[PDB]
RNA sequence: GAAAU
DNA sequence: CATTATGCATTTCCGACAATATCAATAC
DNA sequence: GTATTGATATAAGTAAAAATGCATAATG
């Protein structure tokens, strides 16, 4: 008993900022039948699910028919979208919430001080059960919005600190590209090493097939993703748009030293190991050298490192004993 | 032995000139000595403190500083030497194809040959000076930035090479000297090694080891990578105590002896080194331009001006000085020193799981923090050094040798200690010479007091009145400026109050004030010299009413009188009565009207205009929560009443600005033959050139930059060639013109006046647009400006820039568009197609150009007859030449001819009425 | 941060 | 040509200001 | 055959794309 917009009533939004959002919903249907996440979530009916700029909306609005959750809440700033969205959902089960998911703000105001939307604490030893969250960030230039949001998977500050929370993103190809990146591949960055050391994730659907090739072969052929065609989505000028699944995992190890290692190590990621300790600080090569006892991992480039050898480089550097101040890593070139 | 107080107690002036002159004869040996270079003398420091280091053992101070750069030399001597011969010896090599071509061929070919020729241990210093010196440069927190780093060392290291030139390929490429900068700076790094202590978590205890004295790493800002250096720590800490005098001598400095004058563009100032006669930075056709002007010998005028400003003689206030040491040794921060802080301090870490909103808080706090401390400290670093010059210089007679900017103002060489400086800075310095303050000196000496405290408005009675009125709380800080009363630290410049204070005091206690000899330099100030320089450009009586150009017997104040127009708009905005009229009522700041008044007619913007009427409102705090709004709101307003008042300075303004455009969008007839290979849209080398009526030439240097990576051995750092020319910044240029006419013949105005002030036996010292001399001098200082003011203004100036335009750019083309149904347009398609039939296809502007060029040079050419058949030739430009109506054309792109828009018409005004306007310049 | 327009 | 973008008056001095590494096409 | 040239990503709250403070330049 919900209503779903159709393409005659998206071509009358004049602004998008940018978004790219699919309005088919065979296509909302088979990647909800793919994902299942009936399984993960034993009790729909009690469900508790959160949603990052709907701007269509018709996902939200397919996900409500089919589960039913008890709540439902969408966040928006943006006036024609959230008008649209006001005029079309009112006398609805479903909920409309005008604030800007942008804003740190809104948050700890929405969940900590008026009661509007309460999740439950869920330890990390398993996936939330009670709590999912949705976004949309197909905008191009907002990709700091989702490398803020992992960097806040690793904190545990944002929304994560109700538990491991699964994470639905709608986020663009080229960005795909760049978080699913296996080691020795040329796409390989710091986001997707805080991608594969704070989360494990698995690619949905994508808009477009030429966009396959540069992925990783075998996850692709594990992760048996829903092609679909460029027509479903509005704005058809605008680039390929994917979809990830997040899902946080358990980490032993301290974020800040971790960080600063990957960051001042990955910058020469073609250059071998035996030289980019140098970089690190003062004495990092001889001491790095004196200190592995493992050949193949100096000769291994930063590019072919993963998790692991990230993690005991940033061992080596805390029990190093003469490890530079991290805190004041940064340039004074501030306004006074 | 204060030779000041030696000169001062002679009392006959025969004597007084043979002191002098034993004084000058004696002082040549320490100028030399202090204007000799410093690599030598660092070597020698260096070898001698570590033979006594050796001799008593060892040290844990800055000797055992200068012993830890003796051994990094000598352990870096072998690697240059082998560098060097590797270099000699694969340069001999007969011929080779790949030789180590990813490594050899692009590097040691690239930097063989310059590294060969100076001295390594002489390169060896310069860079672990150079190194040294650049500390916490480039935004770094405790290193500096590699782009720097590089062009430092292969510039000092060029330099080096010019000094053994003088001693006896002009200029380095800006590659060769990175390369040369990165290959000593990666050996310097592979040898410095530095001990230093740390605690093992696991070991919990001391360790004792060694570690490499700099590090190469790369810093992020904004995603962008950034190439730094950083300093260990312990070097830090040992360098720090040094200031910038006792690890090395600076290079810089006041002189003793008389400054060699200025005789060509390269021969003034110190004595041992060549100095440019224009601020040129990196503008070939500034200096191209400034040699063939000294070569036509056509700026002896500016010369006597530049002689005259650095021939006046300065010492030391040694009673400011000492109240300046007290209060600097008293250690709390005072009005103008920051004062002593201790060391940093950092808020304590919020949780790890806190909001990440507290996190960014936090985050914020300590860049703060940190850039905060770092201004400090660099502040009371700065103060401390110049504290130091004035205590090394305390006695002794100063001169300041002169130099000019592209514009033709005047600054001196030496930064550090100067009359240009802060308050204290000009507090401490007077006149050598002491001149008896006359009949008038007392009154004048009184002006100066009581202008100095901000009553510069007030007519000359007034401000004899009030210092009068004030004279006993004057004696009484002259008494005690310490522990009393403290009358000075309310004035506007409280340094040069006290000064005043203390000569008002000198000449009170004297019986007859008549014979007192001061010293006391009296600042003579303009009132709105652009505005003025309006007002006799444009002839415009209103606005010579306003500005005080003509006598009066009360000074109009152009800026008392938009801030009372100001009121009154705002009082009408008080019908509508929003928060920020209620606001701004009463509180409409005479200093954000001046800075917006002011610069309204140089081509400031809204947003200029927003940003400096909020930051001239912070003092204040009418807004403590946000003023930027407010301040929107009162530019508006402004802005508006200027557009009302002003009509003869935007005239002039607008005419400039078209000119500016005009001629950045222009390009030469004949030099445009080089194959630019844009085909229809080449590219633009036409700069605003104009020469002042000194004779200094003017070229306005905005270029675009071409920014590109280099290849060097430690990282590829993104410099520009300042040899290349590039297209001109048109907007750059055009909004520019405006401001450096103005100060140009602000300065041209400064340069005449000090050179007559230099014939008629004055002393004469000029902050721009202020003059100082001494008391007695003021009222033949005025008159002589007043005459001079006369002598440059009585020509039609613009008029004059105009024809100066028109014989400059006579032989230019612009590319305009013109539309397609025009009827000229058809014969302009018939003419091309000729154009388009020898070409064989589309016709091409750039052949357009050539054959227009063609018709030039006939018409030039020695041969009457072909002169006569060049007359034949008809072109679009040539069609053109015969209609004068530029506008009538103004589709399809035609070349346009450039024609310059008419000057506006010149009002009516006599200038020669200034003459006897008391008022015009105080 | 300082100086001038 | 109506539509869309770019930078915001000038200059001097000071530790001011200010990107780099990796990878593709291509030009030779 | 290979070396020079141009494109692109890094980090990630100085958002971005709506607006607008505005004049002027660059678009198709
Ligand atoms: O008030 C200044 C000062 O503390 C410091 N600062 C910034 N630039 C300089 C400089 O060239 N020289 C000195 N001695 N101090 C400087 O920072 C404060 C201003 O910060 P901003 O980021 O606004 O600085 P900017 O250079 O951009 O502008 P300005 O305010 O100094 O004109």
């Amino acid at each position: 008993s919900v209503p779903i917009p159709g393409i005659k009533d998206i071509s009358k939004l004049k602004f998008f900022y940018g978004f790219k959002y699919l309005w088919n919903p065979t296509v909302y249907n088979k990647i909800f039948d793919k994902l299942d996440l009936t399984k993960t979530y034993k009790h729909p009916e009690e469900l508790k699910v959160l949603d990052l700029y709907p701007g269509v909306g018709i996902q939200s609005a397919i996900f409500y028919n089919k589960y039913c959750p008890r709540q439902y809440s969408l966040l928006e700033k943006r006036s024609s979208l959230y008008k649209f969205l006001n005029a079309k959902f009112e006398g609805s089960p479903l909920q409309i919430l005008k604030r800007d998911p942008y804003d740190w703000s809104t948050y700890s105001n929405l969940i900590d001080e008026e009661r509007i939307f309460v999740p439950e604490v869920q330890s990390s030893d398993h996936i939330n059960d009670k709590f999912l969250t949705v976004a949309n960030v197909t905008g191009e230039g907002s990709e700091g919005l989702i490398m803020q949001w992992l960097s806040c998977i690793g904190n545990k500050n944002w929304l994560y600190r109700f538990g491991k929370v699964k994470m639905l993103l709608w986020m663009p190809s080229t960005t795909a590209r760049k978080l699913l990146a296996r080691p020795g591949m040329h796409s390989r960055s710091k986001c997707s090493v805080v991608r594969e050391a704070f989360t494990d994730t698995k690619l949905i659907a994508i808009s477009d097939a030429n966009e396959l090739k540069g992925f990783d072969s075998q996850c692709i052929e594990e992760w048996d993703p829903i092609l679909f065609s460029a027509a479903e989505i509005w704005p058809t000028k605008g680039k390929p748009i994917a979809l990830v699944e997040m899902d946080p995992i358990d980490f032993d190890f301290d974020v800040d030293n971790w960080d600063y290692v990957t960051r001042h190590l990955m910058i020469l990621k073609r250059t071998p190991l035996n030289t980019v300790m140098d970089s690190l600080g003062h004495g990092g090569q001889q001491y790095f050298n004196s200190r592995i006892t493992d050949k193949d991992l100096l000769k291994k480039c930063p590019i072919d490192l993963t998790n692991d050898e990230f993690i005991y480089l940033t061992k080596l550097f805390m029990e190093w004993p003469f490890k530079p101040d991290i805190l004041m890593d940064f340039v004074d070139m501030y306004q006074t | 032995i204060n030779f000041f107080e030696i000169y001062n107690s002679l009392p006959t002036l025969e004597e007084k000139k043979a002191f002098e002159s034993a004084l000058n004869i004696f002082n040549q040996d320490r100028q030399k000595v202090l204007e000799n270079r410093a690599t030598e003398a660092a070597r020698e420091r260096w070898k001698h403190d570590f033979e006594e280091a050796k001799a008593r053992g060892d040290i844990s101070i800055e000797k055992n500083l200068n012993v830890k750069l003796w051994k990094w030399y000598n352990e870096m001597l072998p690697l240059v030497k082998e560098e060097i011969n590797h270099c000699r010896s694969l340069l001999s090599e007969k011929l080779s194809d790949k030789k180590g071509l990813n490594k050899v061929d692009t590097n040691r070919l690239g930097y063989g040959p310059y590294l060969t020729l100076i001295d390594p241990g002489k390169m060896c210093v310069i860079t672990i000076l150079e190194l040294l010196k650049l500390n916490s440069t480039g935004g770094v927190i405790e290193g500096m930035r590699t782009a720097r780093a590089v062009i430092s060392v292969g510039k000092a290291i060029e330099m080096e090479f010019r000094s053994e030139q003088v001693l006896k390929k002009i200029l380095w490429p800006q590659s060769i000297r990175a390369r040369i900068g990165s290959v000593l700076i990666s050996m310097l790094i592979q040898v410095a090694k530095v001990s230093v202590q740390g605690v093992d978590p696991v070991t919990k205890a001391k360790v004792h080891g060694e570690a490499p004295a700099f590090a190469h790493g790369y810093q992020y800002h904004n995603g962008s990578k950034l190439g730094v250096l950083k300093i260990h720590k312990t070097l830090i800490r040992q360098l720090n105590g040094e200031r910038l005098i006792a690890s090395v001598q600076p290079q810089l400095l006041p002189m003793l002896v008389e400054p060699k004058p200025w005789v060509n563009w390269r021969s003034g100032g110190y004595h041992y080194t060549q100095s440019t006669l224009l601020r040129t930075k990196d503008s070939p056709e500034q200096v191209a331009y400034l040699k063939a002007a000294s070569d036509n010998g056509d700026i002896d005028r500016v010369y006597d001006g530049l002689n005259v400003l650095g021939r006046t003689p300065w010492t030391v206030n040694r009673k400011v000085f000492d109240v300046v040491s007290q209060v600097w040794n008293k250690g709390e921060g005072f009005l103008d020193i920051p004062g002593a802080q201790d060391e940093m301090v950092l808020p304590p870490a919020p949780p790890k799981n806190s909001d990440p909103s507290i996190l960014r808080a936090w985050k914020l706090q300590v860049k703060t923090i940190a850039n905060k401390f770092s201004s400090d400290r660099s502040n009371r670093c700065d103060t401390n050094y110049k504290l130091e010059i004035a205590r090394a210089f305390l006695g002794e007679k100063l001169y300041f040798p002169h130099n000019l900017d592209f514009r033709g103002r005047a600054y001196p060489l030496s930064p550090h200690f100067n009359h240009l400086g802060n308050d204290m800075s000009r507090g401490l310095l007077i006149f050598w010479h002491g001149k008896k303050l006359g009949p008038s000196g007392l009154k004048w000496l009184k002006i100066h007091l009581s202008n100095l405290f901000g009553f510069d408005k007030l007519p000359l009675k007034d401000r004899v009145a009030f210092t009068e009125s004030h004279l006993q709380d004057i004696k009484d800080s002259a008494e005690n400026p310490l522990t009393g009363d403290r009358w000075w630290t309310t004035a506007d410049k409280p340094w040069q109050a006290l000064a005043t204070c203390f000569e008002l005091n000198e000449v009170m206690k004297m019986d007859n004030p008549e014979e007192f000899i001061s010293h006391q330099p009296v600042h003579q100030d303009g009132t709105c010299n652009g505005l003025q320089h309006y007002a006799a450009l444009g002839g415009d009586v209103e606005g010579a009413t306003q500005v005080n150009l003509v006598p009066s017997d009360k000074p109009q104040d152009v800026y008392a009188h938009v801030a009372r127009l100001v009121q009154k708009r705002l009082e009408i905005a008080a019908e509508k009565g929003d928060e920020n009229a209620k606001i701004l009522k009463d509180k409409i700041t005479r200093k954000v009207v001046k800075q917006t008044v002011m610069t309204n007619v140089y081509g400031v913007t809204y947003v200029g205009a927003t940003f400096q009427i909020a930051k001239q409102l912070s003092p204040i705090f009418d807004d403590r929560k946000e003023s930027l709004d407010f301040s929107k709101y009162l530019t508006k307003h402004v802005f508006s009443a200027i557009r009302e008042l002003f009509h003869s300075a935007h005239l002039i303004q607008d005419w400039l600005g078209e000119s500016a455009k005009r001629i950045s969008k222009s390009i030469r007839l004949d030099v445009d033959e080089k194959s630019f290979k844009n085909g229809n849209k080449p590219d633009f080398m036409s700069s605003v050139i104009w020469t002042t009526p000194l004779g200094l030439p003017i070229v306005q240097p905005y270029r675009e930059e071409s920014k590109k990576q280099v290849e060097t051995n430690l990282q590829t750092v993104f410099i520009s060639d300042p040899f290349a020319v590039n297209p001109v910044n048109a907007r750059r240029q055009k909004a520019g013109l405006p401001p450096n006419f103005i100060h140009s013949l602000d300065a041209s105005h400064m340069l005449l006046s000090a050179a007559e002030c230099g014939k008629q036996g004055l002393d004469f010292a000029s902050v721009h647009d202020s003059y100082w001399t001494h008391a007695s001098d003021i009222d033949t200082m005025n008159v002589v400006l007043r005459e001079q003011f006369i002598k440059l203004h009585e020509v039609d100036l613009v008029l004059r820039l105009k024809e100066e335009f028109d014989q400059r750019y006579k032989n230019y083309v612009k590319i305009g568009k013109l539309k397609r149904s025009t009827d000229l347009a058809q014969k302009i398609i018939r003419i091309r197609k000729d154009l388009s039939r020898k070409l064989g296809r589309s016709t091409t502007l750039a052949d357009e150009i050539y054959f227009e060029k063609k018709r030039q040079e006939l018409l030039n050419s020695p041969l009457i007859e072909d002169r006569n058949v060049g007359e034949k030739m008809v072109t679009t430009v040539s069609l053109f030449e015969d209609i004068t109506d530029l506008d009538a054309l103004e589709g399809m792109s035609v070349l346009l001819p450039l024609r310059l828009p008419e000057i506006p018409p010149k009002g009516d005004f006599d200038v020669t009425v200034l003459r006897n306007s008391q008022y015009f310049f105080s």
